[PDB]
DNA sequence: ATCGAGAATCCCGGTGCCGAGGCCGCTCAATTGGTCGTAGACAGCTCTAGCACCGCTTAAACGCACGTACGCGCTGTCCCCCGCGTTTTAACCGCCAAGGGGATTACTCCCTAGTCTCCAGGCACGTGTCAGATATATACATCCGAT
DNA sequence: ATCGGATGTATATATCTGACACGTGCCTGGAGACTAGGGAGTAATCCCCTTGGCGGTTAAAACGCGGGGGACAGCGCGTACGTGCGTTTAAGCGGTGCTAGAGCTGTCTACGACCAATTGAGCGGCCTCGGCACCGGGATTCTCGAT
C-alpha cells in the first residue's frame, strides 16, 4: 500500500535538498527500499519502550530514545 | 543567598546537585562538582548562543529560529566535532553545492 | 517560445530546497506509512501528533544525511548521475 | 500538577549576555534544552565511568576535570578546563 | 594479594556441555572473559536507562527483558527471551 | 545449597548480584534480575563456542586459539550485527578476495 | 623520526590482507599521514587515564578504556 | 629461465596474509613510534610492554578495517587500483 | 559569443496577527546548621618489572633493471531523464463529535536493604605430561610459454 | 587447447618443550536467616486529545512528448608499478643489569551524607504588544537563441 505513498517527485525533492544534479530512473525504488529498512530499525524499537511502560499510545520521547540508542539522536523533543 | 551566585554562574548549581545523586552516576558526589560542572554547561551554551546570533545577525532576523542553529553549529570545527552524530529538529542543511555540478 | 537547458533548473533547486526549512516529503502519505509498518510488532496502537512529525525529521534527516554521501561516490566514477551502483557503495561503508 | 523540570530560564539569562538585543524562539527553547541535557547526561556518565575504573566512589571535580579533556576534542578543552578552574576557585572564598 | 574477578571457571564450564572433548586456548580465555564483560556491561547499561525514563529505581526481572529486545537483533531475542523465562520459573518454585 | 542450581544455570548468581548493586545501575535489582541475566549470558556464550568448535574442527585442532573465534563470530548473520564494531586480538582476517580480481 | 618506520613492504603487507591487488605509489605516504591521526587520537586519550590515576606508567587497561570510548572496542586484554 | 606474470604473486600474498593470524608492521619500529608522539602530551612516559602490543593490534585493526572499504571505492570506479582518491573517499562516508 | 530577451529573483514598504516577554500568584525544593561514619589523603616499605645495553646473527628492507597491463584520454553512439504542458488526485484546512487511554491521586503490603554469622567455593601456587609447532621428504595442486 | 618442467603448497613423520589442565589449600565473599520500611502494584477517576468523518478548496502528482547532453563501450597509448636478483640493514633474541614506580598496608582526619525546619527562586497560568509573515510592484540577476 503505503510504500508507493512516498511518491515520486517526494523523493526527488529530497535529493535535490543533497546537491544531486540528475537522478537516474532507478534509485526512485531503490530509496523506497532503503527508507523502510530504516523504519523497521526505530518503530521496532519504539513499540518495545512503549509496550514496557504498559502504554498503548506511542509518545514522542519513546521515538527520541530509540534514535538515541543507535547514534542518530535527535533534538528538539526532550531529553 | 543561594549557591550559584557564591561562584558567579548562571546554571543552577542545587537542581544539578540532585542529578548527580538521583540518577546513580556514583553514590557520593563532591562538593565542588556540581559547581565544576554548571561551568562547562555554561561554557558551551555561551560558545553556540554566541555564534547563534552572528547567523541571526548576518541573515537580518531578530529571534533566533531552529535554522540558525544549524549554521551556528556546523559552521565551526571546534564545535561540529562535538555534534557529529547529532542532528537538529528542522535544521535544514548547508548551501553546498559540489565543485564538478557547476556549469 | 522559450526552454531552459537540461542542467539549468537542477541549480536552481539545489539552491532553493538549501535554505527552506520545511518537510520535504507529505504529512498524512507518510502518517500512513508509519501506521502500516507499526501494524505489525504490535497491533492496535495510537501515535502521538508529536511522534509522528518526529520520526519525518529523522527520516528526512536520514536520506539527505545519505545522498550527499551517494554522489561522492558518482563523482568519483567520473560521471554526475548517481545510479543503484551508488547507493548500495554508501552502506556498505558506512555500517549497514 | 506537571510541576516541570527544565533548563528554560537559565538559558534564556545567558542569551541575554552575548546578545542583549535579541531573542529566542520556542522550538529554540525546546532544542537547547535538549542540547544541554546531551552534554551534561555525556558528561556525568563519564566521569561515572572514570570513577569506576579506579575502584573509588567519588565525583570530585578531578573526575569532571578528566572527563572534560576527553569529550571536548580541542580548543574548547584548552578553555573549558580553565572555565571551569575559576570558577572552582571563586567557591571556596566563599 | 591481587585476589582476582574473572569468569574464567565458568566459560570453561560451558565449553564441557557443547564440546566435551576439546579444549580451550589462553588468550581465548581472556577473549570470552572481555566478551561476557561487554554483554554485561552493555545490557545492565541499558535497564538502568530504560528504568530512568519510566522514574523507577527498580531492576526488576521485567526491565531485563524488555533491554534484551533491543540488544540482540533477530533469532537471538527470539530465544535468549525465552531462555531467562525458563530460567526464572524454575527459580521461584525453589 | 547454591542460588544458581536452584535454576540450574552455569554462569554464577551470586557474582552478577553483587554487579547490580556495585556499579550503581540502580539503586534497587530485582530478585529474579541476577538470574535472568544469568541465563542470557550464557546462551550467548553458550552460542558462540558451539561455533567455535566447528571452526576448529573443520580445521583440525583441539583447542580453540584465538583465530577459531573470529571464523566463529564474523560467519553468522545473526550475531555478526551484534559485534559489528567490536575487533578481536589476533584475530585475522576472513578469506575474502573480491570478484573482479580474478584472472 | 619514526614515521618512515613503517616502511613501504610493511604497509603493503597490510594493504594485502584487504585484498587489493596493485597498490599505486602515493598511498605509501598517505597511509603514514591517516595511521598518525589515528595514533594522536588514541595516545592522547590514553595518557589522560594514566595521568588521572596519579600513575607514570600507561597499562594495558587504559588503552582499551581509550579504544572504547570512540566505538572501537578490543577484546583480549580486560574490560 | 621463468618469471610468473603481474597478477599472480598478488594473489598468492592475499591468500597467505588472510590466513595467518601473527604481526604485519614490526615491532621495534612501531615501538620506536609510539614513545615519539606519546612525547608531547606528557613528557617522560614508560609504557608497559603488553600495551605496544594493544596498539599494534588496533591499528592494525584499522588498516586493514579501512582498504577493505577502500577497494570497494576502486572498484566501483572500474579499475583495480587503490589511490588517493580512494582513500580520501573511504574517509568523508564514514566520519572523518 | 558578444550583445540583447525574458524569466526569475532580491529588496521596498505597507499590513496584521499571533505567538515570546513579562510580571503575578502559588509551593514544593533548596539552603542553613548540627552529627555521624568513613572514604581518601598521606606515608611507608617491599619488589615486580620496565629500560638501558650488549652481541651473534639472519630475515627483511632497499635499491635497480624491465616488460607488460592498466590508467586515463579520446571519439562516436544512442537512449534515458530533464523540461514544459495538461491534465487528475488528493493533501490540507477546517469542522465536530465520542471515547479510548494518559495522568494523577489513594490505600497498602509485599520485596529488597541491611545486619548477622559460618562456611565452601574460587583463587594461588605448584606440576605432569598432552596438543602442537617443530622439520623434511615427499606428493598434489596450480600455473606459464611452447606447441 | 593441450602438454611440460618447474614452482609452490599440501599430506604425512619423528621429536621435543614449553604450555593448559588438574591436584592441594586456604579465606574472604556469598548464603540463610530476621526485621523494618517504602516502593510499586492495584483501584479508581476527570478530561485531554486522538481517531474519525466530511465538504470544500487547490496545490501538487501524474502522464505524455521532444531532444540533448551524458553513460557506456572501444582504440589507443604512454607511464606506472610489479616481479626478481642481489645488497646493505637492524630486527630480534638471549642475557645480564638498575632502580623506578606499581602495588598494597596501616594510621588518623577531614568530607559528604542525613535530617530537620525555613522561605525564596521557579513555574503555571495569564494577557499583550513588537517581530515575522505576507501582499503587490519596483529593481535586478542571469541563463539562452541570434544579426
Amino acid at each position: 500500500d503505503n510504500i508507493q505513498g512516498i511518491t515520486k517527485p517526494a523523493i526527488r525533492r529530497l535529493a535535490r535538498r543533497g546537491g544531486v544534479k540528475r537522478i537516474s530512473g532507478l534509485i526512485y525504488e531503490e530509496t523506497r527500499g532503503v527508507l523502510k529498512v530504516f523504519l523497521e530499525n526505530v518503530i521496532r524499537d519504539a513499540v518495545t519502550y512503549t509496550e514496557h511502560a504498559k502504554r498503548k499510545t506511542v509518545t514522542a520521547m519513546d521515538v527520541v530514545y530509540a534514535l538515541k540508542r543507535q547514534g542518530r539522536t535527535l533534538y528538539g523533543f526532550g531529553g | 543567598k543561594s549557591r550559584s551566585n557564591r561562584a558567579g554562574l548562571q546554571f543552577p548549581v542545587g537542581r544539578i546537585h540532585r542529578l548527580l545523586r538521583k540518577g546513580n552516576y556514583a553514590e557520593r558526589v563532591g562538593a565542588g562538582a556540581p559547581v565544576y560542572l554548571a561551568a562547562v554547561m555554561e561554557y558551551l551554551a555561551a560558545e553556540v548562543l554566541e555564534l547563534a546570533g552572528n547567523a541571526a545577525r548576518d541573515n537580518k532576523k531578530t529571534r533566533i529560529i531552529p535554522r540558525h542553529l544549524q549554521l551556528a553549529i556546523r559552521n565551526d570545527e571546534e564545535l561540529n566535532k562535538l555534534l557529529s552524530g547529532v542532528t537538529i529538529a528542522q535544521g535544514g542543511v548547508l548551501p553546498n553545492i559540489q565543485a564538478v555540478l557547476l556549469p | 517560445p522559450h526552454r531552459y537547458r537540461p542542467g539549468t533548473v537542477a541549480l536552481r533547486e539545489i539552491r532553493r530546497y538549501q535554505k527552506s526549512t520545511e518537510l520535504l516529503i507529505r504529512k498524512l502519505p507518510f502518517q500512513r506509512l508509519v501506521r502500516e509498518i507499526a501494524q505489525d510488532f504490535k497491533t492496535d496502537l495510537r501515535f502521538q501528533s508529536s511522534a509522528v512529525m518526529a520520526l519525518q525529521e529523522a527520516s528526512e534527516a536520514y536520506l539527505v544525511g545519505l545522498f550527499e554521501d551517494t554522489n561522492l561516490c558518482a563523482i568519483h566514477a567520473k560521471r554526475v548521475t548517481i545510479m543503484p551502483k551508488d547507493i548500495q557503495l554508501a552502506r556498505r561503508i558506512r555500517g549497514e | 500538577r506537571k510541576r516541570k523540570e527544565s533548563y528554560a530560564i537559565y538559558i534564556y539569562k545567558v542569551l541575554k549576555q552575548v546578545h542583549p538585543d535579541t531573542g529566542i524562539s520556542s522550538k529554540a527553547m525546546s532544542i537547547m534544552n535538549s542540547f544541554v541535557n546531551d552534554i551534561f547526561e555525556r558528561i556525568a556518565a563519564e566521569a561515572s565511568r572514570l570513577a569506576h575504573y579506579n575502584k573509588r566512589s567519588t565525583i570530585t571535580s578531578r573526575e569532571i576535570q578528566t572527563a572534560v579533556r576527553l569529550l571536548l576534542p580541542g580548543e574548547l578543552a584548552k578553555h573549558a578546563v580553565s572555565e571551569g578552574t575559576k570558577a572552582v576557585t571563586k567557591y571556596t572564598s566563599s
